[PDB]
């Protein structure tokens, strides 16, 4: 499952987490089995405007 | 009885298999009388600002 | 007191039950002896523990 | 401020509400309204600080003006004071009990009777015994040797066209 | 001066009803047959709660001050019964050296032998009280009586010292275990200090 968030919200991508992203955007199960990988993409997803 | 004893055949006798429990039909919430409203009137409705 | 033995038997059993019931008031290391409070107060990841 | 000003120059009143939470006892909460209460029915209830499940009934006790929650001998909630109405309500936990299945051996037949232990037959060829409510058992007057014990002097068995009798 | 606190200082530890029950509970109580200071407006410590008692024939004692410095440097509880009106305030009052009466506020409320128990636990200031008639001058009466709760201030101000505002008696609570006897009517009729003597143990 691929997507993009802001850094402060990276913590929310984990089982048993709450907040905007966890509650309304992407929710993992409490017994989630697997890996979460996150990396900065400022060079690619940011624009001067 | 067949499943609770883990067999397809049951000998003569009396066995306990489960528990009958009446479920709550609805919910009730009780709190004291609402008093002492915060004086937001004195703020939003002030004659001079 | 002549019938002590019989009475004694009764007494012992009662105490047992009482003790058992009193065990419902012990936290066993949890934060509260009341299951409902733990369910309503903590998030599932720690309420499960 | 002149009344003929455009909106950008007209006066606006502003109120900024800040909500501060310190390590000190909280003193500003929101309404947390309540509802009506019903008696003689199994309810899941939440009084002032306590929660539970049971039937609320008119009580016989005399609580003091400052007492809220009752307590039995074995540290169990027994009665409560309704926060709005100054009436004391006894909390009787909702009826429950084991469901025993009286059966002759499946080898002989597949007909069964059901004993709900320690309940009236209203809350479920019906027999009301001191052991509970028995269903599927034909109550006879003639006495016989006990075969399948039920309790309180009542025993059930499969007898003659054939049926279960207690 | 000093006096014996025979069996006084027992207060309902909660708002829970119990009938014909012997209950064991550990909390801050006045030890039986301990020393209580007897006075005829000195400032006293408030270590872990104070039991206060007064015998009155002309309503001399009027109120109390609680706080830490009581010199307009930090909030301080002021409780005064002006002859018809009970008033409780927690303003940073500037007190006199001897604040006697003529012979930043975060809360404000306005409404023979008298016993009170003041204690401060987890930011809550519990005030229990009890009144009774008496015919005695030179000492406390011997006997048993329980103190009901009257006020539970959510003040949150931590107290270290306090002073009276006008003979009275002051005792200091200790963390002991007690056995309380609740009769059929929910009231405490007797108590046993679980560390007083071998028989009580
Ligand atoms: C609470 O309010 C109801 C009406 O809203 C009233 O009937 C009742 O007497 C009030 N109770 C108290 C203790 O004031
Ligand atoms: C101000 O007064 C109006 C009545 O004209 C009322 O509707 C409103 O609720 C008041 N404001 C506040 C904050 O209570
Ligand atoms: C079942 O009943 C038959 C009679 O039809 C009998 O021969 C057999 O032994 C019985 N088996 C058991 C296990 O009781
Ligand atoms: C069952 O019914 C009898 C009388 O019909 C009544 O006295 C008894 O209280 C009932 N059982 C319960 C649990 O209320
Ligand atoms: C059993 O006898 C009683 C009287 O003692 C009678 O009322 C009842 O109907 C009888 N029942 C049967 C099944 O014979
Ligand atoms: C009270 O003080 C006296 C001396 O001031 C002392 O002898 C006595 O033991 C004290 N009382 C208690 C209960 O310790
Ligand atoms: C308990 O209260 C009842 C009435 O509320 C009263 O009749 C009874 O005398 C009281 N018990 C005692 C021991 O005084």
């Amino acid at each position: 499952d691929s997507f993009v968030i802001r850094g402060d919200e990276v913590r929310q991508i984990a089982p048993g987490q709450t907040g905007k992203i966890a509650d309304y955007n992407y929710k993992l199960p409490d017994d989630f089995t697997g890996c979460v990988i996150a990396w900065n993409s400022n060079n690619l997803d940011s624009k001067v405007g | 009885t067949k499943c609770t004893l883990k067999s397809f055949t049951v000998e003569k006798g009396i066995y306990q298999t489960s528990n009958f429990r009446v479920q709550p039909t609805e919910s009730i919430v009780r709190f004291p009388n609402i008093t002492n409203l915060c004086p937001f009137g004195e703020v939003f409705n002030a004659t001079r600002f | 007191s002549a019938l002590g033995k019989l009475q004694d038997v009764v007494n012992q059993n009662a105490q047992a039950l009482n003790t058992l019931v009193k065990q419902l008031s012990s936290n066993f290391g949890a934060i509260s002896s009341v299951l409902n409070d733990i369910l309503s107060r903590l998030d599932p990841p720690e309420a499960e523990v | 401020f002149q009344p003929t000003n455009g909106v950008g120059y007209q006066p606006y009143r502003v109120v900024v509400l800040s909500f501060e939470l310190l390590h000190a006892p909280a003193t500003v909460c929101g309404p947390k309204k309540s509802t009506n209460l019903v008696k003689n029915k199994c309810v899941n209830f939440n009084f002032n600080g306590l929660t539970g499940t049971g039937v609320l009934t008119e009580s016989n006790k005399k609580f003091l003006p400052f007492q809220q929650f009752g307590r039995d001998i074995a540290d169990t909630t027994d009665a409560v004071r309704d926060p709005q109405t100054l009436e004391i309500l006894d909390i009787t936990p909702c009826s429950f009990g084991g469901v025993s299945v009286i059966t002759p051996g499946t080898n002989t037949s597949n007909q069964v009777a059901v004993l709900y232990q320690d309940v009236n037959c209203t809350e479920v060829n019906v027999f009301q015994t001191r052991a509970g409510c028995l269903i599927g058992a034909e109550h006879v007057n003639n006495s016989y040797e006990c075969d399948i014990p039920i309790g309180a002097g009542i025993c059930a068995s499969y007898q003659t066209s054939q049926s279960i009798i207690a | 001066a000093y006096t014996n606190s025979f069996t006084r200082g027992v207060y309902y530890p909660d708002k829970v009803f119990r009938s014909s029950v012997l209950h064991s509970t550990q909390d801050l109580f006045l030890p039986f047959f301990s020393n209580v200071t007897w006075f005829h407006n000195p400032v006293l410590p408030f270590n872990d709660g104070v039991y206060f008692a007064s015998t009155e024939k002309s309503n001399i004692i009027r109120g109390w001050i609680f706080g830490t410095t009581l010199d307009s440097k930090t909030q301080s509880l002021l409780i005064v019964n002006n002859a018809t009106n009970v008033v409780i305030k927690v303003c940073e009052f500037q007190f006199c050296n001897d604040p006697f009466l003529g012979v930043n506020c975060t809360f404000e409320y306005v409404s023979n032998l008298r016993e009170f128990v003041f204690k401060n636990i987890d930011g809550y200031f519990k005030i229990y009280s009890k009144h009774t008639p008496i015919n005695l001058v030179r000492d406390l009466p011997q006997g048993f009586s329980a103190l009901e709760p009257l006020v539970d201030l959510p003040i949150g101000i931590n107290i270290t010292r306090f002073q009276t505002l006008l003979a009275y008696y002051v005792g200091y609570l200790q963390p002991r275990t007690f056995l309380l006897k609740y009769n059929e009517n929910g009231t405490i009729t007797d108590a046993v200090d679980c560390a007083l003597d071998p028989l009580s143990e």
